């Protein structure tokens, strides 16, 4: 449980984090169904308790780079991943810093306000200073 | 190599003008396979 | 105004928050 | 044990409109606070299903007109009784129902469900029957006259048991029983429902889904089904119950999922 | 003239609660581009004429041959579908613009 | 003004959790690039407008 | 046409193995003694 994995359940195969559910399912039911008519929970056959399926985190990576004109020094971007994610994998970190956008890496966070130079979203931008 | 090596590749360049650019897509791996079934119960009478 | 995932779907955030468009507004 | 009644019991059958009747959950899948359309073989809503009633003998001391005939069974079956005492006890399928080929039988004996699929030679009315009160103070089952032989059985099932018995009262017609049946690919499909009601004649105006109750691989052609009612060669005494039958059509129906994922109210797209 | 302002945006306060059409273009936009990803989704449920549209279902039954056949088409209707998705999303921004 | 910005991994969507999938869409090339470059371009406009 | 490398594999076998000598295939022969790539170029050449 709580893990990312690749799963079978009655000969439904696929891949995702499993967890305890708290939606009840009449006793006739296997699997959950989200809006989007896409699995979403499954009943375990051998303890018939109804599980939660979640995606395996996961994201664009972008990299934010001054000009190679300028330097080989880059941050990095994990987009919507959460920051306790990315050790799996730059994951010694030294500096990390995590926001509305996700996960930024190789960056120094920086209580002064600049005017915007590489846009990041969510209200930050990045630049490359002393 | 590298992420700097990667955003080269990705815009075929030796050099890479200032900005944030995309690459490859980030995904936390399955640790493991899980196999669920029902209890193994009536067997085949081959003791007969 | 009333308002994926593992599809591979994502939503990106806009550059200014609805904070920042307070502001400029 | 295989003996059959000289007069022909067969006589009526009425119409009436199947309203919103025979929706069955189509899939094992749960959906909540959500609308779903899904094509499959559904009771038509407000559909023409036969009344198979038992006319009260007014003029006569016992059953006369007391039919159970062959019916076809085509794209499944809608199937329900307005049944007190217990009178419906099971029904056969398959295609000559002779024992020239093979034929399914399903039954609920007083003690567990059967269901087998053999080349079954049918009685001319199969049934059941029983001893009543027998200074044991319990209900017995005796009669079995069913079958004559059972040849070649591909398949055989009993359920765990169980102590069948009618008991708690209320005056008014109370059990609506509902029930579907498929075969689809090989699998033979049973859907089901008991509900309480109070009504006098027709088939209860209202909604309720179908729960799948059992599915089984048996293979065969149902072209056609019959009943089976219940109570040693002639002269018996049956009671009163009577039931519906419909045949399912392939179409889209729009279902609505409460937050439970129970269905909850249905739309027929046609 | 300043009771007649003062009163005018009193009746804009009062009519946006009333109405539901009020912001109805901005709703309109909303409700597009999210019937957009949730079609996307249903798209990945079609067979394509497929034996199923469950990729291992495919691969679990056959062989690199046949399964190459089947995924094909499967590959063909999917990526079918993102260039739909993102010809009415550019058409959409385009709108937006 | 704007819409929801909206990326998409072509690979996930196609193919997800298969090398057998990703193998075979290859042999489409470029065409999950020309995609994402065209979602970017709507994303990063967002903003500008 | 004209070939790069060219080679000759020379055996035995059964007549209802020919099969398994095919491209993407399985069976005790495909499997364990005797394997052909998926971008296999060549031809089979089989008779009794
Ligand atoms: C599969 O078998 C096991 C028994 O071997 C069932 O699990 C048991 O459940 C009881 C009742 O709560 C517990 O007291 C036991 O400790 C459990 N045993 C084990 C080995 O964990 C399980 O319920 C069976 N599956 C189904 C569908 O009933
Ligand atoms: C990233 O995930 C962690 C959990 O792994 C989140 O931390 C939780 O935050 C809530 C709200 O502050 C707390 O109630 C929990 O106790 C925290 N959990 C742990 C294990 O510390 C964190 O908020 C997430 N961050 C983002 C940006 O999503
Ligand atoms: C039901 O069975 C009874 C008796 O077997 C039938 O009554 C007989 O009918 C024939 C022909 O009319 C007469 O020759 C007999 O004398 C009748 N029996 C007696 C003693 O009256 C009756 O016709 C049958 N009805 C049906 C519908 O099959
Ligand atoms: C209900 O039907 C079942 C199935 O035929 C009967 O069970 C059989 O009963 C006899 C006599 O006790 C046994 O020798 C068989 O082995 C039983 N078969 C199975 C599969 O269990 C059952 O007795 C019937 N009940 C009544 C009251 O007739
Ligand atoms: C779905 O079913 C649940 C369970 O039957 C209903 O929740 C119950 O509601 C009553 C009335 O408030 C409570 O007394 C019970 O304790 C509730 N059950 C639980 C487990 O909390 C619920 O109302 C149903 N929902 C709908 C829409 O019918
Ligand atoms: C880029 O850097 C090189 C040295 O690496 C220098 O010769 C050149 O003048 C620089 N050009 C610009 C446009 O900054
Ligand atoms: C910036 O201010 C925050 C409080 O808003 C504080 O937690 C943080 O330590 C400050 N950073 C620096 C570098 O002073
Ligand atoms: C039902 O259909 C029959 C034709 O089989 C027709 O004679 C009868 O009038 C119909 N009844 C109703 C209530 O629609
Ligand atoms: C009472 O039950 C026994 C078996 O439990 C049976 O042998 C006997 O015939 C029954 N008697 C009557 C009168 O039904
Ligand atoms: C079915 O019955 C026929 C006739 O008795 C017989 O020839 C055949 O072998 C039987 N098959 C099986 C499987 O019992
Ligand atoms: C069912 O009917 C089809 C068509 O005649 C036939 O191929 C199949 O063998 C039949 N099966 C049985 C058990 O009658």
């Amino acid at each position: 449980k709580n893990k990312c994995v690749n799963f079978n359940f009655n000969g439904l195969t696929g891949t995702g984090v499993l967890t305890e559910s708290n939606k009840k399912f009449l006793p006739f039911q296997q699997f959950g169904r989200d809006i989007a008519d896409t699995t979403d929970a499954v009943r375990d056959p051998q303890t018939l308790e109804i599980l939660d399926i979640t995606p395996c985190s996961f994201g664009g990576v972008s990299v934010i780079t001054p000009g190679t004109n300028t330097s080989n020094q880059v941050a990095v971007l994990y987009q919507g991943v959460n920051c306790t994610e990315v050790p799996v994998a730059y994951s010694t970190g030294s500096n990390v810093f995590q926001t509305r956008a996700g996960c930024l890496i190789g960056a120094e966070y920086v209580n002064n306000s600049y005017e915007c130079d590489i846009p990041i979203g969510a209200g930050i931008c990045a630049s490359y200073q002393t | 190599l590298d992420p700097l090596s990667e955003t080269k590749c990705t815009l075929k360049s030796f050099t890479v003008e200032k900005g944030i650019y995309q690459t490859s897509n980030f995904r936390v791996q399955p640790t493991e396979s899980i196999v669920r079934f029902p209890n193994i119960t009536n067997l085949c009478p081959f003791g007969e | 105004v009333t308002l994926q995932k593992f599809n591979g779907l994502t939503v990106l955030p806009p550059l200014l928050t609805d904070e920042m468009i307070a502001q400029y507004t | 044990q295989c003996v059959n009644f000289t007069n022909r019991t067969q006589l009526p059958s009425a119409y009436t409109n199947s309203f919103t009747r025979g929706v069955y959950y189509p899939d094992k899948v749960f959906r909540s606070s959500v609308l779903h359309s899904t094509q499959d073989l559904f009771l038509p809503f407000f559909s023409n299903v036969t009344w198979f009633h038992a006319i009260h003998v007014s003029g006569t001391n016992g059953t006369k007109r007391f039919d159970n005939p062959v019916l076809p069974f085509n794209d499944g079956v809608y199937f329900a009784s307005t049944e007190k005492s217990n009178i419906i006890r099971g029904w056969i399928f398959g295609t000559t129902l002779d024992s020239k080929t093979q034929s399914l039988l399903i039954v609920n004996n007083a003690t567990n469900v059967v269901i087998k699929v053999c080349e079954f030679q049918f009685c001319n009315y199969p049934f059941l029957g029983v001893y009543y009160h027998k200074n044991n103070k319990s209900w017995m089952e005796s009669e079995f006259r069913v079958y004559s032989s059972a040849n070649n059985c591909t398949f055989e099932y009993v359920s765990q048991p169980f102590l069948m018995d009618l008991e708690g009262k209320q005056g008014n017609f109370k059990n609506l029983s509902e029930f579907v049946f498929k075969n689809i690919d090989g699998y033979f499909k049973i859907y089901s429902k008991h509900t309480p009601i109070n009504l006098v004649r027709d088939l209860p105006q209202g909604f309720s889904a179908l729960e799948p109750l059992v599915d089984l691989p048996i293979g065969i052609n149902i072209t056609r089904f019959q009943t089976l009612l219940a109570l040693s060669s002639s002269g018996w005494t049956a009671g009163a119950a009577a039931y519906y039958v419909g045949y399912l059509q392939p179409r889209t129906f729009l279902l609505k999922y409460n937050e439970n994922g129970t269905i909850t109210d249905a739309v027929d797209c046609a | 003239i300043a009771n007649q302002f003062n009163s005018a945006i009193g009746k804009i306060q009062d009519s946006l609660s009333s109405t539901a059409s009020a912001l109805g273009k901005l709703q309109d936009v909303v409700n597009q581009n999210a019937q957009a990803l949730n079609t996307l989704v249903k798209q990945l449920s079609s067979n394509f004429g497929a034996i199923s549209s469950v990729l291992n279902d495919i691969l679990s039954r056959l062989d690199k041959v046949e399964a190459e056949v089947q995924i094909d088409r499967l590959i063909t209707g999917r990526l079918q579908s993102l260039q739909t998705y993102v010809t009415q999303q550019l058409i959409r921004a385009a709108e937006i613009r | 003004v704007s819409m929801t910005k909206t990326s998409v991994d072509c690979t996930m969507y196609i193919c997800g959790d298969s090398t057998e999938c990703s193998n075979l869409l290859l042999q489409y090339g470029s065409f999950c690039t020309q995609l994402n470059r065209a979602l970017t371009g709507i994303a990063v406009e967002q903003d500008k407008n | 046409l004209c070939f790069t490398n060219v080679y000759a594999d020379s055996f035995v076998i059964r007549g209802d193995e020919v099969r398994q000598i095919a491209p993407g295939q399985t069976g005790t022969i495909a499997d364990y003694n005797y394997k052909l790539p998926d971008d296999f170029t060549g031809c089979v050449i089989a008779w009794n």
